[PDB]
């Protein structure tokens, strides 16, 4: 009854919205944890192989997301109200540690800083820099749209992350594009339904 | 349409293929209605107080008009008046209403009802004006949680049988919501089965088993019966289902003054029927966030109650297994006058997880999300989709 | 153009006070942009840059609400704009200032609103203050008082620092 | 404990209908007595007030079409303490006036579940 | 003030399952007992360790005469099925002054405590929890088995 | 601390050529890695600025393909393809190495005309002159009663060309009392303008108002 069309006939999507931050892993290098739609009292918090759309995990986690910070690494987070502070494990979400005594330590996250290393946008199109020899290796035609880079990484398992559009976002390697989102679909209210459809006597007998 | 400001054709096969995106300039979405029954024309209402008129064609849409409502106000919900006369209640915020007469599209009494935590109000439309009908507010340290309306039904059976051949005539009142109140240091569930046009009561279910209110709760109203679920403790720390099944006389053949060949009975004047009641309630293993119904075009199969859960998981269990005038199955043996195949009233219902759908999908659906039962035809099957955070269905 | 600002303040403040404005967000990534205001003074100029972060980045020539995304600023007479800028550097932004905010209009004066009166002829309203008043179903800059007509080519005027909303014929 | 019932036109004003009391004589059991009931000329559609000084005041409560031949059982809804909780009409054929009933609120099942059994120790 | 503290473990070590995701099982706690609080405590874990901690703490309290508290947890997996499926927590005061643990295995839809009336009820069975409280799949169907199959 | 410029405050262009705009700094804008943080802007009236180019040759997107950009150093240049009417409006040049300004004013000019008067309003008193969807940029606008003139107390609004004609428009309003403004009976607003060759007067009359 289910073996038979358990995949084929369910049909699910993961939607994370706009992200707010993204932030590397400890390990899987080809990993990172995206934060997104933020909410009064909570927000969207998982972990993903960066190298395809493959989400590895989510949680609903109750604090609004300027607590949500790296150790002094292991995602620290501290309730502001009262003490309360929870220490998670990035590559598998355990909750380390707990407490209402005093927080750990904290460590605001740190802005991009993209531009000036890594990146150069001259002719219309993207040209990536070696921080010296700036010999633009890797140099890729901006598309249609541009808002921003996520994320990227120069290590040996190599990814690039794209804003492309306000909702179209793309995935790179060494350019060749790896692989596509769309985030659009995060929250919905209303609905509605549209359906597809195909498309005197005597010479009655004869016709 | 999304909270923010997009409309798109998602295809119900091929696995949610992307069948056309648009995107408006309204900056957030509340509400979708066909403009007329012919499904061409979408109108889509702002959250800032304009407009849209959209053109869905199988080309991509085109925007055929904007413009902005009487008032450039912030408006908090649509209610959906009459198709033929192309009306629309907009509720904004400040809790002002406001008639809508949108486009050619191209006494007659009608009676209009919302909610709010402060209470359950009612309003009526005459002369192209709103007045308000009546108000219910609870008390202070009271506050309405749960509600929810009666779903119009196409009609099959207007009475429930018995063994020998004997009819209890489920009570069939069109006029109809359920409500709960929650009351702190009274730690009383108070539910109510109002009528939406009159406010007489008709029924009062308290329960002083030490609810939580910190746990959902949530109510569905079926098609004679009433189903919500709650969580608390003086049983025992478990969740709650309770069935409330309205029935025209709990006398075993009975038709209590439901003769219809031209008596044409009045709601408005309130000489209706009232009903009598049977309730039971059930133990179940895990916290219910939301429920609904399954339908098809003909309300023919067994109503199917579809839940969902705190984790996400979606199950169903059919109506039956809810059976209030159940037995504890030791009166029931050879007990000829109960139903054809009464399933017994058995309290303790176990998770099966066969009934499961998303049988290992994870499925967040986010804090605010919605389960709707689209019909389709082939009526052994029915859709049911979860939308909000996150979209599935089945 | 989705992904909009929305602009609140008052109509009047006297000379020499701080000037309170408060943006409103309607679309994602607020965190990863620079979040500027700008001033436009009537006699063709324009000029500010008090960019600034999801922490703080303060850099005058500010507050931010990053529960509700509605920045908002307390520093003379002019038209004053949210924006959204890129956030290329570390610490710096990088400008390119797009999808902008659609403008409040201060006039930094003592004196008090006055409500437009509206007199037929085509549309024409009197001596008024503060400007502007919005004609709907043309219309030339209001000239200093502020006095303003608009042609028939039906008058929707309409006035928000007075909340004064005057319908009239040609 | 005085209640006043009135009908109003919602634009000329509320005018009287009746008057009843509220005693709580015995220890759990409350109960309404007509002090008076003062009845005049009423057809047609109307909007209902309820007022008891102190404690509630349902402005519009309901709304019915009525009739001066006043044949409505008038529930007030009561709760553990003895306190009014809601007021409202229903129509019942034999009173030929209005009878008010006080009404609590038939609590619900809290029902079974299975019990620990009688000395299954030695047994 | 003395508090509470649960400690726990879910073990993954008789089952040679391990690339289960640890994200989609839920340990939860409720109280019914005695509280003053004007609202009994609650609160929900995730794990802590690849061989299965979870934990609470800073757990309130009742004081005095064998002062009980009566917590509830509610053993699941999503994944698993896991055979206590129920456990009561007990924490009374003893005449030494320490406070005594104790839990039990109930399951799902039976009384905790007898009935106040019966004279020799029986008891629910206790576990050691010495090292913790150790949860377990089931032995005889670790699986949740979601999928029906046609034959 | 830099100072931006921009090399023409007025390009009249007819419709249809390439063009381009310059821009000089007072600083180097360019960065390490080769960027040079300059950007260039549009505003038609009535509207929120518009970015164009976001590099100072690059473009940003949204924009169409005609515009392009050019320029290193401390000197950049805005440069379009082919001029259409509805690109009318002010033109702002952007530095983001540190402190922009919006240093810039180029007010494109591509314009290298209706009479309209309506009677006074029954209250004071002020009659409405437009001159609106002229062409020729040059009206002047007096007030004339028996043979005399009024250019005093004449409050004049010129607003700037259209987007699809280029044409300027300007309006006039003499404003007098009732006791100032009725003792006379006809009105006419004259009007000397440069792309007509004699000066056109509309009259009137109370007739229907
Ligand atoms: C991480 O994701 C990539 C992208 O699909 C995949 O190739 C890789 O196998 C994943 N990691 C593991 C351990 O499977
Ligand atoms: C911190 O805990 C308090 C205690 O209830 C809660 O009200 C508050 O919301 C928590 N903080 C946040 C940011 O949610
Ligand atoms: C952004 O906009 C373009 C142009 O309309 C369109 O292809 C699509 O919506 C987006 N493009 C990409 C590559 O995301
Ligand atoms: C709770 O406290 C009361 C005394 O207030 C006591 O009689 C009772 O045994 C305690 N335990 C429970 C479960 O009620
Ligand atoms: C605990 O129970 C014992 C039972 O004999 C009783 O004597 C003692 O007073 C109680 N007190 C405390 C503090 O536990
Ligand atoms: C002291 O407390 C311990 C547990 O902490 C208990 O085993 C022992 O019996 C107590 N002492 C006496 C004399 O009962």
């Amino acid at each position: 009854v289910f073996s038979d069309d358990a995949f084929i006939t369910d049909w699910q999507l993961a939607n994370l919205g706009p992200w707010e931050k993204v932030i590397p892993d400890s390990r899987d290098r080809n990993r990172v944890l995206i934060l997104s739609n933020p909410t009064e009292t909570s927000c969207l918090v998982s972990s993903f192989n960066v190298s395809s759309g493959q989400i590895l995990f989510r949680n609903v986690l109750p604090f609004t997301i300027d607590e949500i910070q790296l150790d002094s690494n292991a995602m620290v987070c501290v309730n502001s109200s009262s003490n309360h502070w929870q220490k998670y494990d990035l590559h598998d979400w355990f909750l380390l540690e707990e407490g209402v005594d005093n927080a750990p330590s904290t460590t605001i996250l740190p802005q991009s800083s993209y531009l000036n290393d890594q990146v150069s946008i001259k002719n219309n199109e993207l040209h990536i820099l070696d921080e010296q020899s700036k010999l633009a290796e890797w140099k890729l035609e901006l598309p249609q749209g541009f808002n921003k880079v996520e994320y990227f990484h120069r290590e040996d398992p190599l990814a690039l992350v794209l804003n492309v559009n306000d909702t179209q976002y793309m995935g790179f390697s060494a350019l060749i594009p790896v692989w596509q989102r769309d985030e659009w679909l995060t929250n919905v209210v209303d609905y509605a339904v549209l359906d597809v459809f195909d498309s005197s006597l005597w010479n009655a007998y004869w016709l | 349409l999304t909270h923010d400001g997009f409309i798109g054709g998602l295809d119900m096969v091929n696995k949610g293929q992307l069948i056309w995106k648009l995107d408006l300039e309204i900056d957030q979405g509340v509400k979708m209605f066909w403009t007329d029954k012919n499904h061409d024309e979408l109108v889509v209402f702002s959250h800032d107080g304009h407009y849209l008129t959209i053109e869905v064609t199988k080309d991509q849409p085109i925007i055929k008009s904007r413009s902005p409502l009487s008032e450039r106000k912030t408006v908090d919900s649509v209610i959906r008046l009459n198709e033929h006369d192309h009306q629309y209640l907009i509720k904004f915020e400040d809790k002002d209403h406001l008639l809508f007469k949108l486009n050619p599209g191209k006494s007659s009494h009608i009676f209009v009802t919302e909610h709010d935590t402060n209470g359950i109000y009612g309003y009526i439309i005459e002369n192209d004006t709103v007045k308000q009908t009546w108000k219910k507010a609870v008390n202070s340290k009271e506050k309405m949680v749960a509600y929810s309306k009666r779903e119009t039904t196409n009609l099959n059976t207007l009475g429930i049988t018995l063994g020998d051949k004997s009819v209890l005539y489920k009570y069939l009142y069109p006029n109809l919501a359920a409500y709960l109140i929650a009351n702190e240091e009274h730690h009383t569930i108070t539910f109510n089965l109002i009528d939406t046009i009159t406010g007489e009561i008709l029924i009062t279910q308290e329960h002083k088993d030490s609810p939580d209110f910190r746990f959902p709760m949530d109510i569905v109203f079926g098609e004679y019966w009433v189903v919500y679920s709650y969580f608390s403790s003086e049983p025992v720390p478990e969740q709650k289902l309770v069935v409330v099944e309205l029935y025209e006389s709990l006398t075993p053949d009975e038709r209590l003054s439901n003769s219809s060949d031209n008596f044409s009975y009045d709601p408005l004047t309130g000489h209706i029927n009232k009903p009598q009641f049977q309730t039971k309630q059930f133990i179940f293993p895990e916290i219910i966030k939301t429920m609904s119904i399954s339908k098809t075009t003909d309300d023919i199969t067994t109503k199917a109650i579809v839940m969902e859960l705190e984790n996400g998981q979606i199950t169903y269990i059919p109506k039956l297994l809810l059976n209030a005038r159940g037995k504890p199955a030791e009166e029931m043996a050879k007990d000829k006058k109960k139903e054809f195949m009464a399933t017994p009233y058995t309290p303790v219902i176990p998770i099966n997880d066969n009934f499961i759908i998303t049988h290992f999908r994870n499925l967040l659906p986010g804090s605010d999300s919605q389960l709707i039962s689209i019909p389709t035809n082939l009526e052994s099957t029915s859709i049911i989709c979860d939308l909000g955070l996150d979209v599935f269905c089945t | 153009a989705q992904v909009q600002l929305q602009q609140w303040g008052a109509g009047l403040l006297k000379p020499s006070e701080t000037l309170s404005l408060t943006c409103a967000v309607y679309g994602g990534s607020f965190s990863g942009y620079y979040w500027s205001w700008i001033r436009q003074p009537p006699g063709k100029g324009l000029e500010w840059i008090g960019e600034i972060n999801h922490s703080g980045s303060t850099n005058y020539n500010v507050d931010t609400s990053k529960n509700q995304f509605s920045l908002k600023l307390s520093s003379d007479t002019a038209v004053y704009y949210c924006a959204r800028g890129l956030a290329g550097r570390g610490y710096y932004g990088s400008g390119s200032y797009l999808r902008w905010g659609q403008g409040t209009l201060v006039t930094v004066s003592s004196a008090s609103t006055k409500g437009p009166s509206v007199f037929p002829l085509g549309c024409l309203v009197k001596d008024y203050f503060p400007e502007p008043v919005t004609v709907s179903w043309h219309t030339f800059p209001a000239v200093l008082l502020y006095s303003l007509s608009s042609v028939v080519t039906i008058c929707n005027v309409n006035h928000k620092p007075s909340n004064t909303k005057v319908d009239k014929k040609v | 404990d005085i209640l006043q019932l009135s009908y109003s036109d919602d634009a000329k004003d509320a005018i009287p209908l009746g008057t009843f009391e509220i005693d709580s004589t015995s220890d759990g059991n409350v109960t309404v007595t007509t002090v008076n009931i003062q009845d005049v000329e009423v057809s047609g559609e109307y909007c209902l007030n309820a007022q008891i000084e102190g404690k509630l005041d349902m402005p519009c409560f309901s709304y019915m079409k009525l009739r001066t031949p006043l044949k409505y059982d008038l529930i007030v809804d009561v709760d553990e303490d003895n306190e009014v909780k809601q007021v409202s009409l229903s129509y019942d054929e034999t009173n030929d006036a209005i009878t008010a009933t006080v009404r609590y609120p038939e609590a619900g099942p809290t029902a079974p579940v299975t019990k620990l059994k009688k000395k299954t120790k030695t047994y | 003030a003395r508090r509470g503290t649960i400690k726990g473990r879910l073990d993954l070590a008789a089952s040679n399952i391990t690339g289960f995701v640890s994200t989609r099982t839920s340990f939860k706690l409720y109280q019914i007992g005695n509280f003053s609080t004007e609202y009994p405590y609650t609160s929900t874990t995730m794990f802590q360790d690849d061989e299965g901690n979870f934990e609470f703490a800073n757990l309130p309290l009742n004081d005095g005469v064998n002062e009980t508290t009566y917590y509830v947890m509610y053993p699941a997996s999503m994944d698993f099925n896991l055979k206590p499926n129920r456990i009561l927590i007990e924490f009374k005061n003893l005449e030494n002054g320490t406070l005594q643990l104790n839990a039990f295995k109930n399951f799902f839809g039976r009384e905790y405590f007898p009935s106040k009336d019966i004279t020799y009820p029986e008891k629910l069975q206790s576990m050691k929890v010495h090292p913790y409280i150790t949860v377990e799949l089931l032995h005889k169907a670790p699986i949740r088995s979601y999928l029906q199959a046609r034959n | 601390d830099v100072v931006m410029t921009q090399s023409p405050l007025s390009l009249p262009v007819t419709p249809g050529e390439p063009a381009s705009i310059s821009c000089r700094s007072s600083q180097t804008l360019m960065n390490r890695n080769g960027n040079n943080f300059l950007d260039w802007y549009l505003q038609k009236p009535g509207q929120s600025p518009q970015l164009l180019i976001y590099l100072g040759s690059n473009r940003a997107p949204g924009v169409p393909d005609r515009f392009s950009g050019s320029g290193s150093g401390t000197d950049f240049t805005l440069r379009i393809s082919r001029v259409e009417p509805e690109d009318v409006g002010v033109y702002y040049c952007m530095q983001a190495l540190q402190t922009p300004s919006f240093g810039g004013g180029t007010k494109v000019e591509i314009r290298r005309p209706s009479v309209f008067i309506f009677p006074p309003s029954d209250e004071t008193a002020s009659v409405v002159c437009l001159l609106n969807n002229f062409y020729p940029r040059e009206a002047k606008v007096q007030w004339k009663v028996d043979n005399a003139l009024q250019s005093g107390n004449s409050q004049e609004s010129v607003t700037e060309q259209d987007s699809k004609d280029s044409t300027y428009s300007l309006s006039s309003t003499l404003t007098l009392s009732k006791a100032d403004y009725e003792k006379h009976k006809v009105y006419a607003c004259e009007v000397t303008h440069q792309g007509l060759s004699s000066p056109v007067t509309k009259s009137f009359n109370r007739g229907e108002c």
